């Protein structure tokens, strides 16, 4: 397993975003209206809002089950994304195919 | 009258479910303080609440409660 700290770093493989609308654990953190994989600043409905900067091909999401971080579009990509975890136990990175 | 920030007219009917669903437009989500119901509040990100200043540290962007 990769970890940054006390933080888990966890890929998760999807068919597509849609299965994400039916997730018990992520479905309330998504915003399935937006375009490009976003990451959350915080805990909250529709909390996964901060366009991740230059995302991979593939990319869908990031979820961090914890913690607040910084919150601004296009300044964070992937890599850095580990780095502000702040408290999170899981970042969960939603891939497609 | 849907940003909880007096006076903002901010049409939040265009905004992120996110804001729609807290009462609170992008910028006053982020502001240092902001005047709410008559009183100097900030937007705690822990929270996603509006609490009063004496309930942060400083210029801390989340109140003093270790979640
Ligand atoms: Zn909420
Ligand atoms: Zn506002
Ligand atoms: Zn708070």
């Amino acid at each position: 397993e990769e970890f940054v700290g006390d933080m888990r770093i966890v890929n998760v493989n999807l068919s597509n975003i849609d299965i994400l609308k039916k997730h018990e654990t992520f479905k309330k953190y998504f915003d399935f209206t937006l375009t490009g994989p976003r990451y959350n600043g915080n805990i909250a409905e529709f909390a996964m809002i901060w366009k991740i900067k230059n995302p991979p091909l593939n990319l869908l999401g990031v979820f961090f089950d914890d913690g607040t971080r910084d919150d601004e579009d296009d300044k964070y990509i992937l890599e850095e994304l580990k780095q502000i975890g702040n408290g999170a136990k899981n970042m969960y990175i939603f891939w497609q195919y | 009258r849907l940003c909880q920030v007096d006076r903002c007219t901010v049409n939040l009917t265009e905004a992120k479910q996110y804001y729609r669903r807290h009462r609170v437009c992008e910028v006053h989500a982020k502001a240092s303080a902001a005047t709410v119901a008559g009183v100097r509040q900030r937007f705690c990100q822990q929270c996603s609440r509006f609490h009063e200043l004496p309930e942060f540290d400083e210029a801390k962007r989340s109140c003093r409660r270790r979640l």
